[PDB]
């Protein structure tokens, strides 16, 4: 009788739950596809 | 001030007025310019 029983499987393998805090909900994205991005600062200032 | 009831009662005091200047002076800055709209930013 021991072959007649079968154990239930789960429905779905399930996973540890992992942090999605990411810095990405704070930083700015932005969407190029270039193989690069640029930016353009001003690291001092003009004078008055 | 407070007059008596017989007294001179003569020329109690007169603020002294004082004029403050404005001069307005300028701020001037002249830099120069050799998508970026640099001109406009």
């Amino acid at each position: 009788g021991g072959y007649l029983v079968d154990p239930q499987t789960s429905e779905t393998i399930r996973g540890v739950l992992r942090s999605t805090a990411s810095l990405r909900q704070i930083a700015s994205v932005v969407n190029v596809e270039a193989t690069s991005f640029d930016v353009l600062v001003d690291k001092t200032d003009m004078g008055s | 001030g407070w007059a008596s009831e017989t007294a001179a009662l003569s020329e109690t005091a007169t603020p002294q007025i004082d004029r403050i200047t404005i001069p307005l002076h300028e701020l001037a800055a002249m830099p120069k310019a050799s998508a970026f709209d640099i001109e406009t930013w």
